[PDB]
């Protein structure tokens, strides 16, 4: 089936240099924009590289400009990052994640199992919450807040909803604010306007505890939510 | 051995019963209603990705995707709005005959010249689209396809046989035969309770999806007909033919109610499909413009001529925001 | 624009330049739309080269394709607009056909019909007159005059067939656009795909030199 | 002659069927087509602001 | 400090040409040409010839009849001061280059003394206006002919007569219009099945015809009322020079503008045809269409390669007006710049054109030995016709470049010895029967507008079938 693992973790003495690589297999690896996310130990996530369907674009987030290199191998399936002068600031998990860009497409619906790699006017998206406990059963709101008018002229508001599971890798809920992924279960819902959003989950149950980050993908660099720990 | 003249007695029955019945002659009715003035409508984009004949269009239920199945042996799903492309579907099959979206807006069934309406998967994983069956069973060409639901298609063989499909399984689950010649065209109802089937030998028939009794057979043309209708309303369809003359026919009164036909016409119909309202009746003509007729009194409204070749394909979107009309130029217009 | 809409207009132009790419090596292949009258003999020159069949052979450095459409009993006059901007048309007449019951007749209406429709106005018709050894054995038993009662010749193999490759080529009402070649299938030898070489290559060439603004 | 057999039964199928008055059809027809004169942006040009073309 | 104790004499004579001199006695010493009265008066009315030139002789005649006739109180010469000098030195130095100023005339400080009396101020000459037949009364330095200032060279250009002129004209009229003809028929041709004539090549051989109709239709905005005396003549009534000018109306800077584009384009046209020609010839056979995928990069070259130029042109101001083409062309004064800018890309085009189109030969000549099949005799022959068609086409396209480099060298031979004697001409009017040297024979021009319109004819040829 689908199935994105990448190799090359480990430690590496600050000012060195890694190459990690992310060996798609099981789709068309040709026509996904793939994207790099990392996470610092006990952060929130953050937007790190970009590569569009046969590398005719690519942008880079402000804190690594022009000091890593992004690269893809279509006919191997797999995807390269050069990384140069590491600082004590990169030290993260970096997930190699898929995105499909048309009309009516899921983009970021799948993500890689993601490798550690420890060493020795853009838009900001201001989640107030942080940590809620709620009961298996009841009916719970997350909330999150925008800097910027989200609905874009073209009539639909670029903000999604990504779950991470304790000790996993976060897949998409839903995506333009509205509409479900592919294989969600319909308890989740989103609703809400222009800089003001909520993920309105309903009947929450067990196995569906952990942080929802809300990804505005409005401008670029993509900036996430601080995200909210749903305890028990 | 003589009951042939026992068919003809009772054919002679039908049209004393349909006759005796007749005393409206729409045209009579229609005299009040003020005409629509006149409409013209400005080609708004010009879908341009073919490089040979086109021969089918179906707008997506979403109003905004149109699927075009050209002669290239690549069907390519549009967006009407952005002139984007989305899909890029390399069919095996070189020749298409005809182009199919189901409502769901999931499936897109392709078939062509080779018998095999095959159909395909878009909302799938992996991206790239499959072949979820090829149904074969037909010994003529598929002509229409058509989607009730994500599970059944309806095709119009050249066989002289419309037969009902379950992509499920991949086995016609139904065969109507009732035709003499081929099957040029084939249009579902609003409900999908009921569909027609015009066939080449000038004789269109209301069959039932469900049992396969021919309900009704319509008769009036002298000549091939190769476009059918519904009226939005379930009551009424068009039907184009090769004598210019796009008759619209009625369900309950069983006969013509009246024929829309210009003395200055030679060329053939392609393709007829009412707007939202049921108002005006378009046609796309062999003479490299579609008509506008107001299907209320016969009277020509309007012309939308910006094609090179002749038109043959025509969808009307399911608002009535914008009909769309694919040439054999390689560029479909979406007129307004 | 938006953030979506460019990488959405990105796989746009991808997917154009990849259709225009694929446009183009379609179009380095000659196609020929293979006609033939019920037992004509297309499975003789169909395996002489290598719904509907599209059989590819190469030969010279040009890609063939045929389209034995032959295989299909519906009307005519209903797909074969499918086929206007073809090359050639490959059409394969029994000239051991002359005896049976009326087939050469049938066979020639249908090169009538065929010849002087409003597609293929431009086309330049092949005609192979194949199984001549048949029709060469059994002109000694019954006269060419069975079949053709006008007929006022020699009763000899090589005027006789002269006469029907004559009344053939004499069928098309248009003569300056569409010249009619002709070869007898020489079973022994691989002068049929060399003669289909030869009559594609002179189409071609007229064609092109026609594009050059010359002619 | 079993073709013809199953023409004249559909035939006889067909025959009996309940006509209704062109009248009544076509008041009907127009009756629809008049009453959702409001709803189509072919016969109303809408106003270039809802028209997204 | 400007007075000399001389021996004067009683005046005979007490006009200076057009006033009276208010003062009663004479002098001739300060003239060093002149001895008495009778050869003073001799040289003032050879000096007298300065009527023309109006700027000069206004001012100068004060001098004229004060350098020649002072005044003496009780035996003393005033010598004049350095405002009368300095007032027509420069700007009237007609005299240096004509004959030269003698002792008397180079104003010494001994023979003209600094700041003193002059008194000449009594009389004023202010109407004087004089400009002879081959010139006309002008007032901006930049339109006169430089050599004599004050007036100018008139808008009829004075080499040759108003028959010549009305022959040149019937002649560029009669010629463009049967090149116009011809052009319309072809475009007509194309427009007649277009869509099934797109097809690119014979597109490329539309446009060289429809580009020469613009220029021959260019060559004819002259032959209305009068718009040759709004495109080569000035407001004033001289030619036109130095195209675009802060005072001066954008009349024939467009009939200029549309020639020379139409012209250029259409000889770049032709070489992309040429070339289009060889890259398909070397593909006959193999259905493979090399040229069907960089049709906008033909386009975009040939359409922007005569912009640059044309205002390349206009940048550098050279282009000016002429009598009997009737059409502001670039460089009549200056060589350098219509040498460089019209033979230069015609050299060009000729090269790349003769080199592509014999390798175009050479390819569909060697067609036959390099098929590998054998050619139809129907095909043989229109491979054969096509390549005569070529080489006469090749021949007649090198007689049309080198009919005009003939015509031109021509030009650039005697355009020294032509300014010279027209020059020596108006002197030896302004003397005053003499006449020109040698004027431009109109044959030269006649063959050079037969060479435009030929190339304009012969790429409408090709669609005679
Ligand atoms: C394209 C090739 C084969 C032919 C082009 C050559 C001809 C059309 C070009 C090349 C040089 C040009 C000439 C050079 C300059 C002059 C002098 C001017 O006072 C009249 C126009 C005239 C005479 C030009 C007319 C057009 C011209 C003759």
């Amino acid at each position: 089936d689908v199935q994105l693992v990448e190799s090359g973790g480990g430690l590496v003495q600050p000012g060195g240099s890694r190459k990690l690589s992310c060996s798609a297999s099981g789709f068309a690896f040709s026509s996904f924009g793939m994207h790099w996310v990392r996470q610092a130990p006990e952060k929130g996530l953050e937007w790190v590289a970009y590569i569009s369907s046969g590398s005719g674009t690519i942008y880079y987030a402000d804190t690594v400009k022009g000091r890593f290199t992004i690269s893809r191998d279509d006919p191997k399936n797999t995807l390269f990052l050069q990384m140069t002068s590491l600082r004590s600031e990169d030290t993260a998990m970096y997930y190699c994640v898929r995105s499909i860009y048309y009309y009516g497409s899921s983009p970021f619906d799948f993500w890689g199992q993601g490798t550690t790699l420890t060493v020795s006017s853009d838009i900001v998206m201001t989640q107030a919450t942080s940590s809620v406990p709620v009961t298996p059963g009841e009916s719970v709101s997350i909330s999150c807040r925008s800097s910027k008018s989200l609905l874009h002229s073209n009539g639909n508001t670029y903000l999604y909803w990504f779950l991470q599971r304790p000790g996993q890798s976060p897949q998409l809920l839903i995506y333009r604010m509205s509409n479900l992924a592919s294989g969600v279960p319909d308890r989740f819902s989103g609703s809400g306007s222009g800089t003001a959003f909520t993920l309105t989950i309903s009947r929450l149950e067990a196995e569906d505890v952990g942080v929802y980050y809300c990804m505005q993908h409005l401008e670029y660099p993509l900036t996430f939510g601080a995200g909210t720990k749903l305890e028990l | 051995d003589q009951l042939r003249q026992e068919a003809e007695q009772l054919k002679n029955q039908i049209r004393d019963a349909r006759k005796a019945c007749a005393d409206a002659t729409l045209s009579q009715i229609t005299n009040n209603i003020d005409p629509v003035g006149r409409i013209q409508m400005r080609t708004r984009r010009t879908l341009r990705g073919h490089l040979a004949k086109i021969y089918a269009m179906h707008w997506g239920t979403d109003s905004r995707l149109l699927v075009s199945a050209s002669q290239d042996g690549k069907l390519i799903i549009w967006d009407s709005y952005t002139t984007n492309k989305v899909h890029a579907i390399p069919l095996r099959s070189s020749w298409v005959m005809t182009c199919a979206y189901a409502p769901s807006g999931n499936y897109v069934a392709c078939g062509g010249l080779d018998n095999i309406c095959s159909i395909y998967n878009l909302k799938t994983r992996e991206g790239n689209v499959r072949v979820s069956r090829e149904l074969a069973g037909h010994t003529g060409y598929l002509s229409c396809c058509r989607f009730l639901d994500d599970n059944q298609i309806v095709t119009s063989s050249g066989d002289t046989t419309c037969a009902l499909w379950d992509i499920e399984t991949g086995q016609q689950t139904t065969t109507f035969t009732g035709h003499t010649g081929d099957v040029m065209s084939l249009s579902l109802a609003p409900d999908t309770r009921l569909f027609v089937s015009g066939a080449c030998d000038a004789s269109a028939k209301l069959w039932d999806v469900r049992e396969g009794m021919c309900r009704q057979t319509f008769t009036g043309h002298e000549s091939d007909i190769n476009a059918i209708c519904f009226f939005p309303n379930g009551n009424a369809f068009a039907t184009g033919s090769d004598d210019a003359t796009c008759r619209l026919f009625d369900l309950r009164a069983d006969q013509e109610l009246m024929t829309y036909s210009h003395d200055n016409i030679i060329c053939g119909i392609t393709s007829v499909s009412f707007s939202k309202s049921g108002r005006l009746l378009l046609a796309g003509y062999d003479d490299f413009n579609c008509n506008v007729w107001d299907a209320l009194k016969a009277d020509r409204a309007g012309v939308l001529a910006g094609h090179d070749n002749r038109v043959s394909c025509l969808g009307v979107t399911d608002d009535g925001m914008a009909v769309a009309t694919g040439s054999w130029d390689s560029f479909l217009k979406i007129w307004n | 624009l938006s953030a979506e809409d460019k990488a959405a207009v990105e796989r746009s132009k991808m997917i154009d330049r990849n259709l225009r790419e694929d446009g183009e090596k379609a179009a380095r292949e000659v196609k020929l739309l293979l006609l033939g009258a019920g037992e004509s003999g297309k499975s003789t020159i169909v395996k002489q080269m290598k719904g509907i069949v599209e059989t590819h052979f190469t030969f010279k450095d040009l890609h063939f394709k045929m389209f034995d459409v032959g295989g299909q009993r519906s009307e005519r006059k209903k797909w074969i607009h499918c086929f206007e901007g073809v090359t050639a048309i490959i059409f394969c007449v029994a000239l051991s056909d002359y005896d049976l019951v009326n087939r050469m007749h049938e066979s020639m209406k249908l090169f009538d019909s065929i010849c002087n429709n409003k597609w293929f106005t431009d086309t330049s018709i092949i005609l192979f007159l194949n199984k001549k050894d048949l029709f060469e054995e059994k002109i000694k038993k019954s006269p060419l005059t069975i079949c053709y009662p006008e007929y006022a010749g020699s009763n000899t193999y090589e005027e006789a067939a002269a006469y029907i490759q004559c009344q053939f080529e004499d069928l098309n009402k248009r003569k300056d656009t569409k010249e009619i070649y002709t070869h007898f299938t020489c079973a022994t030898d691989t002068k049929n795909v060399q003669f289909v070489f030869d009559a594609v290559t002179d189409v071609i060439i007229k064609n092109n030199l026609k594009d050059c603004g010359l002619f | 002659i079993a073709q013809a057999r199953k023409l004249v039964e559909q035939l006889k199928m067909e025959a009996n069927i309940d006509r209704i008055k062109v009248s009544k059809a076509a008041a009907d027809l127009m009756a629809y087509c008049e009453a959702h004169a409001k709803e189509d942006p072919l016969l109303t040009p809408v106003p270039a602001s809802e028209n997204p073309f | 400090h400007c007075g000399r104790a001389a021996p004067c004499e009683p005046l005979r004579y007490n006009v200076c040409l057009g006033s009276v001199l208010p003062y009663g006695a004479t002098s001739t010493l300060l003239a060093g040409d002149s001895d008495s009265q009778e050869e003073a008066h001799g040289k003032l009315v050879l000096w007298s010839g300065l009527r023309n030139a109006p700027r000069c002789w206004a001012v100068i005649q004060p001098l004229l009849c004060a350098v020649y006739m002072p005044k003496c109180e009780n035996d003393r010469v005033e010598l004049p001061s350095r405002t009368l000098c300095q007032a027509t030195r420069g700007p009237c130095a007609i005299v240096e280059r004509e004959r030269g100023w003698p002792d008397f005339l180079r104003c010494t400080p001994d023979r003209f003394p600094e700041g003193c009396t002059n008194e000449v101020q009594n009389i004023k000459f202010n109407s004087s206006g004089q400009c002879e037949v081959p010139l006309v009364r002008t007032d901006n330095p930049k339109s006169w002919y430089e050599d004599v200032e004050g007036c100018g060279i008139q808008c009829q250009n004075p080499l040759f007569t108003e028959a010549e002129h009305q022959d040149m004209h019937s002649y560029i009229a009669a010629f463009g219009a049967v090149t116009g003809l011809c052009t319309l028929f072809t475009l007509a041709t194309f427009v007649a099945d277009w869509r099934n004539s797109n097809r690119y090549p014979a597109v490329i051989l539309f446009y060289v015809n429809a580009c020469f109709f613009v220029g021959s239709i260019g060559w004819l905005a002259q032959f209305m009322d009068g718009a040759r005396r709004e495109i080569v003549c000035r407001a004033d009534g001289t030619m036109r020079l130095g195209e675009p000018t802060s005072n001066e109306t954008l009349s024939c800077v467009i009939i200029f503008v549309i020639v020379y584009y139409a012209l250029m384009a259409g000889v770049v046209w032709f070489v992309v045809l040429t070339y289009a020609w060889h890259t398909s010839f070397k593909a006959l056979g193999t259905t493979y269409q090399p040229l069907s995928g960089k049709t906008s990069y033909f386009h975009l070259l040939t359409w922007s390669l005569p912009f640059v130029l044309t205002v390349a042109i206009l940048a550098v101001a050279q282009v000016d007006g002429r009598s009997v083409s009737g059409i502001c062309f670039v460089g009549y004064k200056n060589y350098r710049y219509r040498a460089g800018f019209v033979l230069a890309p015609i050299g060009l085009v000729l090269i790349v054109g003769g080199y592509f189109l014999i390798r175009g030969v050479m390819t569909l000549f060697s067609i036959k030995s390099n098929h590998p099949g054998l050619l139809s005799e129907k095909a043989a022959s229109k491979i054969n016709e096509t390549m005569l068609r070529l080489g006469i086409f090749g021949f007649l396209a090198f007689g049309f470049v080198l009919i005009t480099f003939s015509c031109h060298f021509y030009d650039f031979f005697n355009q020294a010895e032509w300014e010279r004697s027209f020059r020596d001409y108006v002197l030896c009017q302004a003397n005053v029967d003499c006449e020109i040297k040698n004027r431009p024979s109109l044959l030269v021009e006649k063959i050079n507008l037969f060479a435009m319109f030929g190339t304009g004819i012969a790429m409408s040829t090709w669609v005679w079938t």
